[PDB]
């Protein structure tokens, strides 16, 4: 969004954006979580961003991850055109639906 | 597919627990009929940032009779992680008309019980 | 301490970074409600330990309660004491974590 603007004395305007690095711990198949916590885990996120909307970041990261290896996955049994239509949950070291420097990115939510 | 309401949070080792006719959460959008079910104890279980799974504190979620995880249920069955709840003149009969939560479509009620109700040591606001 | 940030023309800012903690007190029911309404906020240098914050709202507790401490031995509390014990404090999730909502008590959580 817009950086907000903090004003001093006449004419002084200070712009201020606040940002989370956030680094996810992928958590989607144990077979190839470790090349997901490689290319696609560091982010910077504006500390206003609802986590289901940094969610969908993520989602299409791992996919433009894995779209050019997408046949060595299909005998995984990973099928792309299914993990891109799922919904990822995006939570910390609490299970909670908030931004955190750390995070974990699972297909089934904290709470079962 | 989750619950209606958001969920009560299990701080000491007492397990949730409601005197007869306390307990249903509030919401319009309910006759007298609907309000009975049962809470279902989540457990979530989450790495630390020590690398070492953590248990955390329990999280209880209702469901209205006939609904959700333990929709087959019948009121009053016991079986661990489950509790039931119903307002006087509840009906014994599935809720299906209200089903579950959606996530999508619509954020979780916030649970708030009508003031008086008793809640076990170890479960706090 | 601040970070000094310095721009064109001799001006200077300084810039600090905080988290907003907000304690659910879990002593002592009788005077929880207190505690709530006088010593519950705080700001909280981004980054803080928790075993550091719990000294501070500890601090709080008796640095609130004592101007009152006749009134509070009738009830059978001695600031002497709850001033020489531990502070737990604690997240919705059970874990000692600094967080925007956290739980003060005398006792471990779950």
């Amino acid at each position: 969004m817009a950086p907000t603007k903090v004003t001093f004395g006449d004419d002084t305007v200070i712009e201020v954006q606040g940002y989370k690095s956030v680094n996810i711990t992928f958590e989607l198949d144990e077979r190839i979580d470790k090349v997901l916590n490689e290319k696609c885990s560091a982010y910077t996120v504006e500390l206003g961003t609802e986590v289901n909307e940094f969610a969908c970041v993520v989602a299409d990261a791992v996919i433009k991850t894995l779209q050019p290896v997408s046949e060595l996955l299909t005998p995984l049994g990973i099928d792309l055109d299914e993990w891109s239509m799922a919904t990822y949950y995006l939570f910390d070291e609490s299970g909670e639906f908030k931004l955190a420097s750390h995070m974990y990115c699972s297909f089934y939510p904290p709470d079962e | 597919t989750a619950s209606w309401f958001t969920a009560l949070t299990q701080h000491g080792k007492e397990d949730l627990k409601f005197p007869r006719g306390q307990g249903v959460p509030i919401n319009t959008n309910s006759s007298p009929d609907d309000q009975i079910g049962y809470y279902r104890r989540a457990t979530r279980r989450i790495r630390g940032g020590d690398g070492k799974m953590k248990d955390l504190s329990p999280r209880w979620y209702f469901y209205y009779l006939g609904t959700g995880p333990e929709a087959g249920l019948p009121y009053g069955a016991n079986k661990d992680g489950i509790i039931w709840v119903a307002t006087e003149g509840a009906l014994n009969t599935p809720k299906d008309h209200i089903g579950t939560r959606n996530p999508a479509n619509n954020a979780a009620i916030v649970l708030q019980l009508p003031q008086g109700t008793t809640l076990p040591k170890g479960f706090y606001a």
